[PDB]
């Protein structure tokens, strides 16, 4: 596979997402690390997807909304930062407050 | 000009009058004095003020009072108070807390602040800083406890063990010189402060002694080696010899003694009773009364703290495991079940917010979760706020006194207990740079950056292939301080003043930095900051229920606790 | 009753900067071609020679702005800006090279300041 | 016996005229010369050449012309040329570049190439091999970024840092003697070549230079610490006095000065100029004209390299974050954005095509990526074939010109600007054994193996509980040269003459070896590897257009990059 | 995320179950580490549901079966012991016989 | 669960499998590491169900074909090699081209 540091990192954002989404799925409001997990990972494989990154600055802002998670998170998340490889190589998404 | 204190404390953090939420819990710290002077704070970036000719000095060489790190801005959470100011460190101590930057221009700066050519500078505007944790309950029993305790904000470990053996699994012992000796050079590798117990035991004072020469930093007596009389007396005639303390988990079972018996054994000395509640050992089912004497320094470990409706059931198995027992030998379960009791639980909640006692601990890897100590500190505080009101001494609707009571449990009153004070335990000038920063979201939960002996060890820090440090994920990392020769300038290993004295560092090949334990015996429990308590407490030998000055302590076991579900993944 | 973790209950009131020293409004002129953004700690008459202003005004004094910010000029922009007094033992060494030492030596950074081309020496 | 040449290349890799597509670029590279001589092809493994009283001479000591390691069969990629030859390894360095084996038997053996008994062998056949890379812009935060680096084959990392503290976060400083002191300390356990760089700021000399005297290897200017006139003026003075290089990040403020008056103030002498296109930082719009100048050696970081649809978007909140700026604060917003530009990004990619930037660097972790230097140099030939065609330079249809201008900007270049091409930054004879193995399909993307100081340190390889080494999952690994010991004798740490003339290394207890930095004063652009270009460099403040010898510097942003998404995981 | 280092090792847990779990699915007897996975991703999974640490200690010997696993595995597991974050903090779970 | 190192390795190909199987489900063609990703831990599985290395040599042909891949991808994997345990204990698989 050749894997290097940041995909063996990478992984396991994945893997916490996943985990996030079956919590979700049987009626859990999530938590802090559960919403930063999913916002992620939505934007990594957007990237994969061939997605610009001024897309995924804006579409971050609609992943999950108040009522999918806890009391205070929403105003935890200040920014959800994230790098992949997009079509033109890694760039960086910054999307400010991802939950309203 | 003026700015509105909300734009103000947004960009320098808060200032005299302003309270902060600690995490999600119901706690408000105040800020009660600032030594700033208003329009000449230090801050460090693009076009910002410290720059040269500016609010950094260009004249001045490091040794002409010119530090090597400066933290702008912190909100100091500590036992001398609650407060706002710079900290600014300098071979690897803290040597000024105060105004720092360039005296050319600024008013107000403390003279040995200088920002100069040789200081780094640490942004912690909008931070909550403390001193490390000063853990003296933990088992050395798996060498992943450390970066669990240094995530929680833990900086220095006082206890024993040679890895998972049985011993070590149930006793905070590190037997014998030559394990001692092992252990202080697998020492050599672990980023944190470390000290080490030596076994407690013997009718002997030769077999004892040998190992505090060796370089153990204290002793422990354990039941599992035979909590009796004769070793209780022998570790205590040590001690005082030596200048260490001596940490007890007595005789649960009353074999060769009652508490009155123990305490007989010690005689008035000094003593430092671990896990005083009882749950983690200790005489059936009174220990907790030995909180109450003058020359006991006591402390909880944290699976009891605070009393929830799922800590009793924990307990059994837990126990069990830890000191080696069998479920198939009635009086192994029965010894098991005589110390898990809700009504010392319960009081022992009151006893911490009463401050009489004194000290928190984790009982890391043996009844004991070595990342939970600060956490639980917390917990607990919000848990009595929420039962018992603001207390009496409370002023402006902050909680500063009780914040002031509890963060001394974790940090001050346990350095003090195990000789080490002079070194370590609070942001006081002359102190080691052992430092936690924290936002405020976080506190107590996750520490932001954890700083030792001046240098950032373990901090919450994102990809490390990306443009910047902050991308995902975000996650706790040993960071440089802990890395190569540095690792030995950045920690100390405590030991005793003899084996220091008899050149153990040299024979041994330490490089790390050699603190010395001292002025262990001539403490009380009068010396224990914001806990300094003194009662007699009674336990029901029947009911187990706890009095103190006629009036029965007990409380609710709570249903749901802050700093728990909103942040973590399990 | 909603708790947001960490939240901030500021006190009553404002803050006040610079509090107790002489304020000087000055007009400003970036006779440039590129931008000028000037912070609040740098000694104003050491800023950029393309800057013009009564330079004399501008000797032992900065920015009456909060700490950390700045003043930005575009490229032939005027403006008025508010300097306060500089603190501490009012010195100044390094940045232009114009004052090294006491900033009452007002004589000889003009005369500096004047060799060098510093716009606005009168 | 005739082969044919599918054959033959298939078995030892490509000979003279054979070429050779790097990854899934467009590039393709020539062998110019071989030196083997065919039918004595030096192989290795069951019944091949390599073999006592065969390829492996049997007589011969170590020290009578045995190599230590012989690579066999290796395509070499450097700016001295793109060619076929072994490669012998002695104590470390390269002592012999040509053809080994045993004398006894094979014609045109180099004499001090000989297979012996002390050699070991690497098969290079079918791969390309570099020089380990020289990145001169490294920001030390996270320790995690030092194998992020050598994944993608850099070898040497140049920069300043303690840590995610503001100052490193922002700046490559190790700011005074005891910061300095420590992280010489932390590199013992680095496993990669490191030169540290101290504060340039002050008015007086002596700030300064205490820091080259505490082993700091050259200083950093930057903006955020003050960079005005007189800090530039006297860290440069300081450098002419101790022969280390200065790096500068100028003031993209334009406070003090314009360019011209940064310029004034350097007076001639010589200036690494990092980022010098200027979204990483510098006088707004027009610092890259900068890199037209004689006495400037210009380097440009990597996030804009190349310029692609998306670079822009991703800017604004990445330098906001890296130099501690405030959303909330509108000069702060509008310095940001004086420094990104899509004329001048455009214009950066030709200046690299035209040989006027004359180096590539990461600003690893403040700015830009650790493990992306060597794979964006090769995205922006790619490009620049695309765009601009073949250069007028090349022949048969290869792109070997573009490859050695290319390749210079992250080998031979830095080591150049730093003063220690002595010791690093090519394969040459007589230079320390940093080697990069590639297979050509992951060129530039994954290295295979990464050689540092003749052992292997890094390397793409599988299970290690599997029968072979190939098996799932291949992924980087840290090997046997970065254990233990040798960890000390595959590295090297960079240092000033006079902090080794007074005794810093025994002073701190450095094991590493000791390079000595030199040689950076009296050097200019002329001194560029392929990259030696000097010009009028014109920048409009309207319209931030980009002109040399009269004609505008533009192309347009890409959709699409090789070595890029049929590469990565993520 | 702020990921400490339990919460890392942890995710591993329930990484183990989902492969086991597609083990079972596919009409696979289960190992000794597959069926620990799963009762042990099953407590940490009840944690974060709210359920308290006397429902789990029961209903962790409900979980699988012996008929779910390979000859010898159910006297092989003596107990599983798990640590979650339930809604009043970290405790302990201690399922006896888990598989009869 | 007594995880020893490679155990705990070989999880993170199960998950990257998983990674990339979810991105050939929305429409994607794979890329080198999912297509090797996905060869191994069918491998893996093979053997965890009993087949022989030798089935497991001529299915492995069979698991992804060019179009499921990117341009250059089944020139890139010249083999894919994995070892697993089977009933008679760990054994190697290599398939050859797996992708023609
Ligand atoms: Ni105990
Ligand atoms: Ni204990
Ligand atoms: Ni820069
Ligand atoms: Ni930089």
């Amino acid at each position: 596979m050749h894997l290097n540091p940041a995909e063996k990192e990478k992984l396991q954002i994945f893997l916490a997402s996943e985990l996030a989404l079956k919590r979700k799925a049987r009626g859990l409001k999530l938590n802090y690390p559960e919403a930063v997990a999913i916002i992620t990972s939505f934007i990594m494989e957007g990237a994969r997807d061939g997605k610009t990154v001024a897309m995924l600055m804006e579409e971050g802002k609609h992943v999950l909304t108040r009522d999918d998670v806890m009391e205070g998170v929403p105003e935890m998340i200040d920014d959800i930062q994230a790098e992949a490889t997009f079509p033109d190589g890694t760039k960086l998404v910054t999307v400010h407050n991802p939950i309203s | 000009m003026k700015i509105n204190r909300q734009q103000y404390a947004e960009s320098y953090g808060p200032t005299v009058g302003d309270q902060v939420r600690l995490a999600d819990t119901d706690l408000w710290i105040e800020v009660e004095k600032d030594y700033t002077t208003y329009g000449d704070e230090a801050n460090f970036g693009g076009g910002k003020v410290l720059r040269e000719g500016m609010g950094e000095n260009g004249t001045y060489t490091r040794t002409e009072n010119v530090l090597d790190l400066l933290l702008t801005n912190a909100l100091i959470l500590d036992y001398t108070g609650i407060y706002k100011a710079d900290i600014g460190v300098k071979d690897g101590y803290i040597v000024g807390i105060g105004k720092g930057g360039n005296p050319d221009i600024m008013d107000g700066v403390t003279p040995n602040m200088i920002v100069g050519t040789a200081t780094e500078v640490i942004a912690a505007e909008g931070k909550i800083v403390t001193a490390g944790g000063i853990d003296t309950h933990v088992h050395f029993i798996n060498p992943d406890q450390v970066d669990v305790a240094l995530a929680n904000g833990i900086t220095t470990l006082f206890g024993g063990g040679t890895g998972p053996a049985e011993g070590s699994k149930a006793t905070t012992v590190t037997p014998g010189p030559w394990n001692i000796e092992k252990m202080l050079k697998s020492t050599e590798g672990l980023p944190i402060n470390v000290g080490i117990l030596g076994k407690g035991h013997g009718s002997s004072i030769a077999p004892i002694m040998e190992q505090i020469d060796a370089g153990a930093a204290g002793l422990k007596i354990h039941e599992d080696w035979g909590a009796t009389p004769a070793s209780i007396d022998r570790s205590l005639t040590v001690a005082d010899e030596a200048d260490v303390q001596v940490a007890i988990h007595s005789d649960t079972l009353n074999e060769a003694g009652f508490l009155e018996d123990t305490l007989r054994a010690i005689n008035g000395r000094v003593i430092h009773s671990f896990h005083v509640e009882g749950a983690g050992g200790g005489h059936a089912p009174d220990i907790m009364a030995m909180a109450g004497h003058p020359n006991v320094l006591p402390s909880s470990t944290n699976p009891t703290r605070p009393f929830t409706v799922n800590t009793i059931d924990e307990h059994l198995d837990m126990l069990m495991v830890c000191h080696h027992l069998k479920q198939n030998i009635p009086e192994d379960v029965a010894f098991a079940d005589s110390r898990i009791r809700p009504e010392t639980i319960a009081a022992e909640d009151i006893l911490h917010d009463l401050g009489i006692i004194s000290m928190m601990s984790t009982d890391a890897l043996a009844m004991g979760r070595a990342g939970e100590m600060v956490l639980r500190t917390w917990q607990t505080a919000d848990k009595m706020k929420k039962q018992r009101g603001p207390l009496a001494e409370e002023k402006n609707g902050s909680d500063n006194f009780r914040a002031k009571r509890y963060v001394s449990k974790y940090t001050i009153n346990p350095a003090i207990a195990q000789g080490i004070a002079h070194e370590v335990g609070s942001i006081e000038e002359g102190k080691f740079a052992d430092l936690v920063l924290w936002e405020p979201k976080f506190f107590g939960v996750k520490a932001d950056r954890v700083i030792k002996g001046g240098i950032i060890a373990y901090a919450q820090i994102g990809d490390p292939s990306a443009s910047i440090p902050t991308p995902q994920p975000v996650m706790g990392r040993r960071m440089y301080g802990t890395v190569g020769d540095l690792i030995h300038d950045t920690n100390i290993t405590f030991m005793s003043k003899s084996s220091i004295q008899q050149g153990v560092p040299a024979k041994l090949g330490l490089k790390r930095r050699i603190g010395t334990v001292k002025n262990c015996r001539n403490i009380g429990k009068k010396d224990m900051k914001w806990n300094d308590v003194t009662t007699d407490i009674d336990i029901n030998p029947e009911t187990y229920e706890v009095k103190v000055d006629g009036e029965v302590l007990t409380c609710e076991p709570v249903k749901e606790l802050p700093m728990a579900q909103r942040y973590f993944l399990f | 009753n909603y708790i947001v973790p960490g939240e901030y209950r500021v006190a009553e009131g404002e803050i006040e900067i610079n509090a107790g020293r002489e304020k000087t409004t000055i007009r400003v002129s970036n006779t440039g071609d590129r931008p000028i953004q000037v912070g609040s700690h740098i000694h104003f008459v050491e800023v950029n020679k393309e800057l013009l202003f009564d330079r004399a005004e501008g000797i032992g004094r900065r920015l009456n702005i909060p700490s950390g910010t700045a003043a930005r000029f575009e490229p032939g922009e005027e403006m008025e800006v508010e300097l306060t007094e500089l603190g501490g033992n009012r010195e100044v060494f390094g940045i232009s090279d114009l004052t090294n030492g006491s900033v009452d030596n007002k004589e000889l950074i003009l005369q500096r300041a004047k060799e060098l081309g510093y716009k606005g020496v009168e």
